[PDB]
C-alpha cells in the first residue's frame, strides 16, 4: 500500500522560516519525481515545486522562486519543502505528491496546512 | 493564481452524462499530451482520475473518459453517481518552472 | 526512415552503447551496432509491470556494420517514468542496460523550409519547425553558417522562445555560405540531443556595389 | 482504538463567525463529558467550554461566554464549537477532547487552527 | 488566560529524574483530587500521562508518577528517556467555569 | 455513624428507589430499604468487569441494606452503572450514576448564636476542602414553624438575621450542599441546632 504523510505545518509570522516533511513509502521513492501543491482556502490548485529523482535539478513556481528550497533524501524516503521569507498568499494546503505518467500526479498525501496573515 | 479556464459548476442526474471542459493555450494544453485530471472530495486530497489526455489509472471506474481538441481537454462522466458528487481539476504541463497548471475547478452536483 | 535521427544521435554517443531517442514524446527508438553479426533479444520493464519483449530489426550500414533497433508501443511511451531496458545475446549473456525516461532522450525531427534572402546589407533566415510537433513555442534552434575552402563554421547562432526568424550581418561580399537549422528542447525539463541538420540551403553574396 | 477529528478551522474576519465540528468514534460517545480546549501560537493551553453526556448543561470560560455556544450530537457522535462574535484573542488551535476520570482529557484530536487578524 | 504556577523550564541527561511542580491555590489543588498532567511533543496534541493526582492511564510508562501536598502537585519522570523531551502540563478543577485551569507549560530538554 | 447523612436522604428522595450518595469525592455507598429477603448488588465501571459488592443489613423501625464501594472505583466524571437484584432472581433496581452528580456533604458543625440583630457563625463540613465551594443555608424557627430561610453564598460562614422579634426563642440550623453546577447532589443533614431568646 502505497504510503505519503505530510507534517511539520503550522502558523508561521510573515518573513518567517518554516520546513515541511513528507514521508514516503510504497514505492521505489528514489525513481520517481516528487512534487508540492498548495490549496488556499476555498481555492483551487497550484503548483509550488518539484524534484528530479536523484534530486541533481530543482524547478519551482514564479511565486516562490528564490524563497522556497525543495530537497529530498532517497535513504530516509523523504521529501522536504524549506520555505523562507514567507507571504500572506502563501497560505494554503501542501501535499506532497509522486510524479507519476505524462506528469501527472498519481499519488497524494493528506496534505498539511501552513497559515500566514491575511491570505 | 494564472489557471486554465473551467466552468465553476455543472449538474447532473444518475445515469446521465456530463462533460467538463478545460480550456488553454497552444503553448500547454495544445502542445503537450501531459494532460491530467483530478477528483478532490471536501476535506479530501486529490484524486487522479485521468492521466495523459485519456488514459486511466488502476481503480477508476469506466464511466469515467478523456479527450483532447485544439487546446481544450474534456472530462466525461458516463454513468452518474451520488459518489461522483465533487470537485474536477483538470492540470497540463506548460514548462519547467510550471510543471502542472490548473484550472479553476468545477464542482459537479448530482442532482436528483 | 529517420536515418537522419539516428546518424546524428551516433555521432554524439558512438556505437559502444545502446541509442534511445524519442521525436515526439509519443515514440521511442533503441538501436546499437555490431561487428560484421549474431543474435540479441531486446526486453524492457514499464516500472513494476511484467516485462515484455521488443521485435527487433536487422540491416547493414555503410561501415559494413550491423544495426539493430527496436520501436516500442505507443502505450509503453509514458513520460517521466523509470523504463528499464535490456538487450541479452542469444548465448545468454548481457549486452545492454540501461534505465531511461521518455522526456530524458529527446531527439526532435530536423527543421524544415529553411529560406535564405537578403536584407537591402544583411542575409535573412527563415524555417519552419519540425513536423508535426505543437511544442513550438518550448522549442529553440541554432543557425549554422558555413563557407567553401576549409573554412568551416564561421557562425554559430543561438535562437531561442520558438523564433523561427534569424538575420545575419558578418558576410563577406562575393562568398557563398550555406546554412542549416537543428533543434533543441528548450524546456529543463527535458533531456536528449540536438536534431539532425535541416537540408543545406545555399546563397551568394554579391560583391561591393 | 478512540479517533477525534476536528475541521471547520481557517481564519475569520473580527466579529464574523464560524463552527468547528468534531467527528468522535471508539467508545461509547453519549456517556462522557466533551470538552474544547484551545491553544494560542506559542503559549499554554486554556479551557474553552465542556458539554455534559445528554447535552442538557455547557460551561464556558470566562474570556468566551455569551460569545461560543458548545452543543452535541449522540447520533452522529459529534461535538461542535459555534464561535460567534470572534476576536484577535480567539486565535489558537482548537482540540476536542474525551473527558474521563477525575476530570482528566483521556483522549485528543489532531487540532484545527482557527486565525483572526492579530 | 489566567493560570497555575509552573516552571518555565527543565533539564536532565538519560537516567536522571526530573520534577516539575505545579503549585495553584486552596480552590483547586488541595481542594480536589482532579489533579491531571499532560504530554505535548511539537505539532502534536496533548497526551494525557496522568489523572487523579498518582493514577496512571494504560500504556504510558511506570516511570512516569504523580503527587499532591497543600496546594502543589509534582509530576515525575524517573528514568529520562530521548522520546520525552517535550512539554508537559498539569491541570485542575477549579469551578464549572473553569473544569481545567493548566499551568503555564514547561518545556522539558533532554541534555544527552 | 453516617446516619444523618442516610437520613435527610430518605426524607428527600424515599425508600422507592436505591439511594447513593458522596460526601468527600472518594467514597460512595449506595442503600435501600424494605418493609425480609436477600438482595444482590452489583456494578460495573466503564468497560471493566462486571463486581459484586458486600451487602450489610440492620433494622430500622424495615430492614436497610447497603454496600460500601472499594476507594478505586469511585472515579468522577465516569458512567457507572449500578444494579441491585432480588435473591428470585427478580430485578429490583437499576441506575447510572457519576459519583460527582451525587453529593451529600455532612453536616455544618460549632454552630454558635450571638446578640449584637443576631449573629450567627459556624465551621463548615469536617474534612472536606471544598470549603470555598460550598454554600450554606440558615433555617430560623420558632414555638410557627420555621419563620426564615436564608441562602449563604460562596464559602462564607456567616450570618446575620434581621427582624426578629423580641422576647423570642429562636432555633437555629445550617445545612451545606455543593455550590458549583459541575456537581449534583443534595443538601446536607441539619447542623445541631442553637437556641436564643431575644
Amino acid at each position: 500500500e502505497v504510503q505519503l504523510v505530510e507534517s511539520g505545518g503550522g502558523l508561521v509570522q510573515p518573513g518567517g522560516s518554516l520546513r515541511l516533511s513528507c514521508a514516503v513509502s510504497g514505492f521505489t521513492f528514489s525513481k520517481y519525481w516528487m512534487t508540492w501543491v498548495r490549496q488556499a482556502p476555498g481555492k483551487g490548485l497550484e503548483w509550488v515545486a518539484n524534484i528530479k529523482p536523484d534530486g541533481s535539478e530543482k524547478y519551482y513556481v514564479e511565486s516562490v522562486k528564490g524563497r522556497f528550497t525543495i530537497s529530498r533524501d532517497n535513504a530516509k524516503n523523504s521529501v522536504y519543502l524549506q520555505m523562507n521569507s514567507v507571504r500572506a498568499e502563501d497560505t494554503a494546503v501542501y501535499y506532497c505528491a509522486r510524479v507519476s505518467r505524462g506528469g501527472s500526479f498519481s499519488d497524494w498525501g493528506q496534505g498539511t496546512l501552513v497559515t500566514v496573515s491575511s491570505g | 493564481q494564472s489557471a486554465l479556464t473551467q466552468p465553476p459548476s455543472a449538474s447532473g442526474s444518475p445515469g446521465q452524462s456530463v462533460t467538463i471542459s478545460c480550456t488553454g493555450t497552444s503553448s500547454d494544453v495544445g502542445a503537450y499530451n501531459y494532460v491530467s485530471w483530478y477528483q478532490q472530495h471536501p476535506g479530501k486530497a486529490p484524486k487522479l482520475m485521468i492521466y495523459e489526455v485519456a488514459r486511466r489509472p488502476s481503480g477508476v471506474p469506466d464511466r469515467f473518459s478523456g479527450s483532447k481538441s485544439g487546446n481544450t481537454a474534456s472530462l466525461t462522466v458516463s454513468g452518474l453517481q451520488a459518489e461522483d458528487e465533487a470537485d474536477y481539476y483538470c492540470s497540463s504541463y506548460a514548462g519547467s518552472n510550471n510543471f502542472a497548471v490548473f484550472g479553476r475547478g468545477t464542482k459537479l452536483t448530482v442532482l436528483a | 526512415p529517420k536515418f537522419e535521427s539516428k546518424a546524428a544521435l551516433l555521432a554524439a554517443r558512438g556505437p559502444e552503447e545502446l541509442l534511445c531517442f524519442t521525436e515526439r514524446l509519443e515514440d521511442l527508438v533503441c538501436f546499437w551496432e555490431e561487428a560484421a553479426p549474431g543474435q540479441y533479444s531486446f526486453s524492457y520493464q514499464l516500472e513494476d509491470e511484467p516485462w515484455k519483449l521488443c521485435r527487433l530489426h536487422q540491416a547493414p550500414t555503410a561501415r559494413g556494420a550491423v544495426r539493430f533497433w527496436c520501436s516500442l508501443p505507443t502505450a509503453d511511451t509514458s513520460s517521466f517514468v523509470p523504463l528499464e531496458l535490456r538487450v541479452t545475446a542469444a548465448s545468454g549473456a548481457p549486452r545492454y542496460h540501461r534505465v531511461i525516461h521518455i522526456n530524458e532522450v529527446v531527439l526532435l525531427d530536423a527543421p524544415v523550409g529553411l529560406v535564405a534572402r537578403l536584407a537591402d546589407g544583411h542575409v535573412v533566415l527563415r524555417w519552419l519547425p519540425p513536423p508535426e510537433t505543437p511544442m513550438t513555442s518550448h522549442i529553440r534552434y541554432e543557425v549554422d553558417v558555413s563557407a567553401g575552402q576549409g573554412a568551416g563554421s564561421v557562425q554559430r547562432v543561438e535562437i531561442l522562445e520558438g523564433r523561427t526568424e534569424c538575420v545575419l550581418s558578418n558576410l563577406r561580399g562575393r562568398t557563398r555560405y550555406t546554412f542549416a537549422v537543428r533543434a533543441r528542447m528548450a524546456e529543463p525539463s527535458f533531456g536528449g540531443f540536438w536534431s539532425a541538420w535541416s537540408e543545406p540551403v545555399s546563397l551568394l553574396t554579391p560583391s561591393l556595389d
